[PDB]
């Protein structure tokens, strides 16, 4: 399966065809998680970010409810990678989930963390990118909105200090105009 | 504006004129081995 | 590999049991002279 | 299927005779030389 | 490289002032031509003198 | 000349604005116009995204211009009619390097072009019919792709293939005007078994998203 | 049903000429 | 090819016979452009090249 | 008896040798490896083949 | 006396590694083939030999 | 080798077949560096090839360096006609393996050749079976 | 044209302007040569469009 899955991408142009080339093979269902798996893995693995790979993850959601699911899954199977994985293939992703979550297929969000306590170096640049795209389209207005009603904690707080890594930290990457609420809060 | 320009109005009373309205018996001067001519050559 | 003439006359050994079968649509087997 | 000799030889008869060929590398014949 | 010029020449019109506002009439006019016969039509005794303005 | 020129014009009146630049025929249709939904699509959908705001104000569709595919065509055309002698090896090597220049240099707008998609299939087809004249037999079954496809390293042509996916189509009515979508796939070339071959198209780096990798690994660089 | 869809005859199109419908639509 | 260079010698001849075609002030406006704008644009000649030069 | 001299002959024969060369230079096919993987006599070369065969 | 530059600048053993000019890659020939940047396999890449044996890197670094 | 072996005598007869493999895998390998290397081994290695009176070996090299006549590889090509010279200098006329008939006009159009080891090694033979 | 490439001390890009009322200045507003082939985008109020069309 994994291997049929890689030749039906490579093959076809645009990322339609190739749903309609792997839905019409009608390959087991079950296995709709561990394909989907293929796909994420599959390009991000590829060498560059390509508009392609992560388009596909999308759609493959949006005709089955659980193909939806089974991508959320594949973003918390992250975090045990989320040090691990080198630091091109970071560039990928980011970006790579900044496509699904700006175009809906965010909230679940949430599970992702900031803390000196845990946060991969790793983690800390895949976050960091996420942010970097995601912002380059909604425009760090309606982010502002997705995030004022979004109440995503482990991100945003207790612990003044985790404030400072917070807020410092979205100085960092630059962003640093949704921290201001937190700011006040510090005061 | 264009308050600055080299030129007045080079195209006055400029209409066309019966070049293609001639027929030439002559193949090289021929108004239509003129077009082809033009087409073919870089 | 070897790194208007034979490589195209090449190539066809390399294929010839493809490119020559037993089994075709349609074709009068030939045998070679000796 | 029936089988039918194929006799006819496809060797250049110039080179098979002289030993050179004016066709040189594109000659349509086997080049094979000098064999009864 | 040629495509990244056209990428440079679509932001560029994207990023204009107020490009797309129709709102008070505004009028947008692309135009692309060429210069027809132009190596043809150079003159030489011009061209000396304009090349003795540069080198 | 006006003849040779083109003109285009955004006005209350007219959404769209066309041109071509080089070889591409582009076409930009903002947001603040009538967008109506908003949606992402392939890769040949560029976002024009404001340098102030970081707002994406804008989409610009690529379109492969028609004098260039004229070009490749006769470049095709070029490789049949000129050869009548050389060896087979050989025109695919002229076959790659064509292919390669064409789908290098676009990329992108070319699969948002259908008419490209049928003369690559039909080009495709053309040489692969001229190898086959090339020994005598058109006989399918005595030139399945492997030969053709196979990296010369095992023997093969080392052919580059782009013509083996499925064209979309649907509604020419419809699709002369409102643009539809594809509730169709025509059959490109032929496979012996199932199978499958791979694109040209998916393994290079769309421009866009080459261009984006340019300015951040450049500033990571600084 | 050619429904408008498909080449007029698959003579010099480099295809067999066959169209399924798209099995992924919506 | 024969067509082309004959069509060719043939413009040849009518820019000798009928002599430059910029007519006079024209050129003179060309010219003069020319200079106004190298002038407001501070640039200098290009020298010929010395017999030592390192590049 | 028939067995091992098949056996031999196909790795053997001086006319067999000289099939196989003219195939190599006709297809101007050239190995990269010297001294050849460990081939020997033995018989799992030969042992693979085509035959499904099993070692228990 | 320290050997000091302004800045830092860069290594070395990148700092020369592609040919140079060299220019692209004929006027564009179709004889020219050339698309592939690395050989398929292995077996020529990996080694100029395949087989060397010794014991002596063995019993030396044995002890 | 060549001196190791000429003073071995026949003392190395029961070596041959390992070396003569050794020979033929090698006149393979990868073209322009070893071919004419091999070859130029055969050579020296002709007369202990022949003395110890293995026939077999005689027909191998034979026929085989009769078939790399068509190298296109000058510096390989050269060392295969003087690989052939040793042989004939073995084994004589009317035995050769590779009968005369055979040979010689097969060696006739390569005076073409140009570049020079394979005149030189070639105007030879063609003096040895013509004298 | 000397708005486009702007002061020598300070050339400017591609396409940008020193200011936006650089920007607002003027009809035109980019200017791609391209060899032989010219492209240009134009950006008018009602009112320069209506003179042009006038005259
Ligand atoms: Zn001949």
């Amino acid at each position: 399966f994994r291997r049929t899955i890689y030749l039906a991408i490579q093959s076809s142009l645009d990322f339609e065809e190739c749903a309609h080339k792997l839905l019409k093979m009608e390959f087991p269902e079950s296995q709709t998680k561990e394909l989907c798996n293929m796909i994420l893995d599959c390009c991000a693995q590829q060498r560059t970010y390509e508009k392609f790979f992560g388009l596909l993850a999308g759609r493959f959601c949006m005709l089955k409810k659980e193909y939806m699911e089974s991508f959320e899954g594949i973003f918390k199977e992250q975090y045990d990678t989320i040090h691990r994985l080198e630091t091109n293939k970071l560039r990928n992703v980011a970006k790579m989930f900044a496509h699904l979550l700006y175009t809906d297929s965010w909230s679940v969000l949430e599970c992702i963390k900031l803390s000196e306590e845990t946060t991969t170096s790793s983690s800390r640049i895949f976050v960091k990118i996420f942010f970097q795209e995601l912002c380059e389209y909604m425009g760090l207005p309606k982010l502002n909105a997705r995030l004022k009603d979004e109440t995503l904690q482990p991100f945003f707080e207790d612990n003044p200090r985790n404030t400072r890594f917070a807020i410092n930290f979205f100085t960092s990457i630059g962003l640093g105009g949704l921290t201001d609420e937190l700011r006040e809060h510090l005061k | 504006w264009d308050d600055d320009v080299v030129f007045k109005n080079c195209a006055k009373g400029v209409d066309d004129q019966k070049k293609d309205k001639r027929f030439v018996n002559d193949t090289l001067r021929s108004e239509f081995h003129k077009k082809f001519m033009e087409k073919y050559i870089k | 590999w070897e790194k208007n003439q034979i490589p195209n006359r090449r190539f066809t050994l390399w294929w010839s049991p493809t490119i020559n079968r037993a089994n075709v649509y349609v074709g009068f087997q030939v045998q070679l002279d000796l | 299927a029936t089988v039918r000799w194929d006799y006819q030889p496809d060797i250049c008869k110039d080179y098979k005779e002289t030993g050179f060929c004016g066709f040189g590398d594109s000659c349509k014949f086997l080049h094979d030389r000098s064999d009864y | 490289p040629p495509p990244l010029l056209v990428y440079k020449w679509c932001q560029g019109i994207n990023n204009l002032q107020d490009v797309w506002e129709t709102s008070e009439g505004e009028c947008n006019v692309m135009l692309e031509s060429r210069f027809e016969k132009m190596y043809e039509k150079i003159d030489l005794t011009l061209l000396n003198r304009l090349l003795r303005l540069i080198v | 000349q006006w003849e040779n020129s083109f003109v285009s014009v955004y006005s209350k009146d007219n959404p769209n604005l066309l041109f071509n630049m080089c070889g591409f025929e582009c076409r930009i249709l903002p947001k603040c116009r009538t967008s109506y939904e908003e949606f992402t699509h392939k890769d040949g959908v560029w976002n024009l995204q404001n340098e102030v705001t970081k707002e994406r104000t804008a989409q610009c569709f690529l379109r492969v211009d028609d004098e260039s595919m004229q070009r490749f065509h006769n470049r095709v055309r070029q490789i049949l009619m000129a050869s009548g002698s050389t060896t087979f090896t050989k025109i695919v090597n002229k076959w790659n390097t064509a292919l390669i220049g064409l789908m290098t240099y676009f990329r992108e707008a070319v699969v948002n072009t259908q008419e490209l998609l049928d003369l690559l299939v039909k080009c495709e087809n053309k040489i692969q019919t001229r190898i086959k004249i090339g020994l005598n037999s058109k006989m399918p079954s005595r030139f399945p792709p492997v030969v053709f496809y196979t990296p010369k390293e095992l023997g093969g042509l080392g052919m580059l293939s782009m013509g083996h996916v499925l064209i979309p189509q649907s509604d020419l009515r419809w699709s002369k005007q409102t643009d539809v979508g594809i509730t169709h796939f025509r059959s490109g070339m032929s496979h012996e078994e199932d199978q499958l071959i791979p694109n040209l198209y998916r393994y290079i780096q769309p421009w866009e998203s080459e261009f984006i990798d340019s300015q951040r690994v450049w500033a990571e660089y600084a | 049903m050619y429904n408008g869809i498909g080449l007029p005859t698959p003579r010099g199109s480099g295809t067999n000429g066959y169209v399924q419908r798209n099995l992924s639509l919506v | 090819t024969r067509l082309y260079l004959k069509a060719e010698q043939e413009r040849q001849h009518n820019y000798l016979k009928d002599g430059p075609y910029i007519t006079a002030e024209e050129a003179v406006a060309v010219y003069t452009t020319t200079v106004h704008w190298l002038e407001s644009r501070r640039f200098s000649p290009i020298p010929f090249p010395p017999l030592s030069y390192k590049h | 008896l028939i067995q091992q001299a098949m056996a031999k002959i196909m790795k053997a024969n001086p006319a067999l040798y000289v099939l196989r060369e003219r195939i190599r230079k006709g297809l101007q096919l050239y190995s990269s490896e010297p001294t050849e993987p460990y081939l020997s006599s033995q018989n799992y070369g030969e042992l693979f083949s085509n035959q499904i065969i099993w070692f228990v | 006396n320290p050997r000091t530059s302004n800045e830092v600048q860069y290594d070395q053993r990148l700092f020369n590694q592609s040919k140079g000019m060299d220019s692209g890659f004929a006027g564009g020939e179709d004889e020219i083939y050339n698309v592939y940047d690395q050989a398929w396999r292995g077996g020529k890449d990996m080694a100029q030999s395949i087989y060397r044996p010794s014991k002596n890197l063995d019993k030396d670094m044995y002890g | 080798f060549g001196t190791v072996v000429n003073a071995l005598g026949k003392r190395v007869k029961p070596y041959l077949p390992q070396i003569c493999g050794t020979v033929l895998w090698r006149l393979n390998n990868k073209s322009a560096k070893v071919r004419q290397q091999a070859a130029d081994l055969i050579s020296r290695t002709a007369v202990v090839m022949k003395t110890c009176q293995e026939e077999k070996l005689m027909g191998h090299l034979g026929v085989v360096l009769y078939e790399y006549l068509g190298e296109e590889y000058p510096e390989v090509l050269g060392s295969i006609l003087g690989a052939l010279k040793a042989i004939v200098n073995v084994i004589g006329m009317h035995k050769m393996t590779p009968p005369i008939k055979d040979l010689l006009p097969r060696l006739t159009p390569i005076l073409k050749n140009r570049h020079e080891k394979v005149q030189e090694n070639c105007i030879d033979l063609v003096g040895r079976i013509a004298d | 044209a000397s708005e486009m490439a702007g002061p020598p001390q300070m050339p400017n890009d591609f396409l940008s302007f020193q200011d936006i009322a650089t920007e607002a200045a003027h009809p035109i507003r980019l200017f791609c040569r391209y060899i032989d082939r010219i492209h240009i985008f134009f950006r008018f109020t009602a009112d320069e469009a209506r003179d042009l069309i006038q005259r």
